[PDB]
């Protein structure tokens, strides 16, 4: 059934399993018309869909296109979402399709089952865990590639980038959990954080720069600070 | 009018005849019930006095043959049988209406209520649900589980209802998924009515005979196939306007003979509230939407 702090070392087994998190695949901003009516306008979105053992994140980017004179779009974002997925598992060789799939929102369950009745033996969870996965939109570089794409397409990066050569999947989920966490309460100063010294970049090949072990304690350090505090002004604690 | 004799009556036993019933006492003088209405299935049904669990009872049709109760001593209940002696049946049954040994079956003129429960209830259609083929009358209990409940355990003693699945591959066609998923009409016309069930009448006769095991039975399995069965043609946008019609008439019945202090484990809260409230057919089933909210409202 669902996963939650009971199960969490379930993540780093051996079992193939995805987190697909669909909280951008439909994007609006809201504005007045000439009229002085409210109207949205579409921007492009990507379903989240990650390994948490290994770090392969599937990038899948949802062009506006996939929109146009459709109704209802935050219940057609669900199955487009679930009808990703299940081409994704089909598409991979059957040796690494997962055998789950965890739901970071309830809303995906039965969309996914419904798209995925051809693979009975793939079990599709929920999630208690309240993960910060919608803040993926505050990296930069995979907020630039869903902003410039002109069609669908899917891209593969590693989030986790080469952390997994000197520490375990567990300590990268949780340093991953930890900066999204940050960035999604206050995405100005956990970004601050994360640049402020100019000596220390960011590979080509890579997301986050490159901290060497004592750097990331230092930084892990500063992102717990930062989400206490705004958490002490949200709840006046 | 028709007679279903009864060799005695040992134990003491609440016996149902359709919609009434009747307490008869340890080895009171009780030979059986007549004048039954022709023309229609019937059930007679039993709740022992020394064991109010188990519920049992028997679908028969007396066009289709003489039939009687006895008491078996060894399997401790009251046995539907055929006497094939039609002679020794008429003389059994004189008898007993003689010497008034027989309650009369205790149909009011004005009413309608038996017929309206049975409408599209056919004892050949109950007989495939039920399998039993050497009897022309169908035993069913409380506790007969569905085939649809042995897939998530005897073949012999199960309630074979047409297995309905909202999340299986028969309910959702390749690549409309959503379509199909939100709107089940595909389901409903294609698959269940023009492939299973061929007509509206066999998939109201199923729906029909599924409530009745749930009420006279609590028959869970039963009630479950009853709410998929309304449920499928209220999450349907195309429903033929005849079948609508047809469908607030039958639930209409249902809901009106409940007993009132059943509600509470017989309806399902989700399936009425979806159903009457948020369904495409949420307008369509005005009789059975009025009863409900004045008979039902704390469920809804």
């Amino acid at each position: 059934g669902a996963m939650n702090s009971s199960n969490y070392a379930e993540l780093f087994n051996n079992d193939i399993k995805l987190f697909v998190d669909d909280t951008n695949v439909y994007r609006v901003t809201v504005h007045k018309t000439f009229e002085g009516n409210v109207a949205t306008k579409a921007i492009n979105g990507c379903i989240f869909t990650l390994n948490p053992k290994t770090g392969h994140l599937f990038l899948k980017i949802i062009h506006t296109s996939v929109w146009a004179g459709q109704k209802r779009l935050s219940q057609l974002a669900k199955w487009k979402t679930a009808e990703e997925v299940s081409a994704l598992v089909r598409s991979l060789p059957k040796e690494e399709q997962p055998k789950q799939i965890i739901v970071t929102r309830k809303a995906m369950l039965d969309p996914l089952e419904v798209h995925m009745l051809d693979f009975p033996n793939i079990a599709i969870r929920p999630t208690e865990l309240r993960l910060p996965f919608s803040a993926a939109m505050s990296i930069d570089k995979l907020s630039d590639v869903v902003m410039k794409a002109t069609e669908p397409q899917m891209v593969l990066f590693n989030i986790y980038d080469d952390w997994l050569d000197r520490i375990s999947s567990y300590t990268a989920f949780s340093r991953l959990t930890l900066l999204l966490r940050a960035l999604k309460t206050n995405e100005e100063s956990a970004k601050m954080i994360l640049l402020s010294d100019p000596t220390i970049t960011i590979k080509s090949y890579h997301l986050w720069p490159s901290f060497t072990d004592e750097q990331w304690i230092t930084i892990e350090s500063q992102m717990r600070d930062l989400i206490l505090t705004e958490y002490g002004r949200k709840y006046n604690v | 009018m028709n007679t279903v004799p009864f060799t005695s009556a040992p134990i003491e036993v609440t016996i149902g005849i359709d919609q009434y019933s009747f307490n008869v006492k340890e080895n009171q003088p009780f030979h059986g019930i007549k004048d039954i209405p022709i023309g229609h299935v019937h059930v007679i049904h039993f709740q022992h006095a020394d064991n109010s669990s188990m519920r049992y009872g028997y679908w028969f049709d007396c066009r289709m043959g003489n039939f009687y109760i006895q008491y078996d001593p060894k399997d401790g209940l009251y046995k539907m049988m055929e006497e094939r002696d039609g002679a020794k049946f008429e003389n059994i049954v004189h008898n007993f209406k003689e010497r008034q040994m027989m309650v009369s079956y205790p149909k009011i003129d004005e009413d309608d209520t038996w017929y309206n429960l049975t409408e599209f209830v056919q004892m050949d259609k109950i007989r495939k649900i039920v399998r039993k083929d050497e009897n022309q009358f169908s035993y069913v209990d409380s506790s007969m589980t569905t085939v649809q409940e042995n897939e998530l355990s005897d073949p012999a003693h199960s309630l074979n209802y047409t297995v309905i699945n909202f999340k299986s591959r028969e309910a959702i066609r390749p690549g409309h998924e959503m379509e199909d998923f939100l709107d089940k009409s595909y389901y409903l016309n294609t698959v269940m009515l023009q492939g299973i069930f061929k007509n509206s009448s066999n998939y109201f006769g199923e729906l029909q005979f599924a409530f009745l095991n749930a009420m006279f039975f609590g028959n869970y399995g039963s009630s479950l196939q009853w709410h998929a069965m309304i449920e499928l043609i209220c999450s349907s946008a195309t429903v033929p306007k005849h079948m609508l019609d047809k469908l607030d008439e039958i639930l209409y019945y249902q809901i009106k003979t409940l007993p009132e202090q059943y509600s509470d484990i017989l309806l399902n809260e989700r399936v009425w509230n979806i159903c009457l409230y948020s369904s495409f057919q949420k307008n369509s089933l005005h009789n059975t939407e009025k009863i409900m909210e004045n008979k039902y409202p704390e469920l809804l």
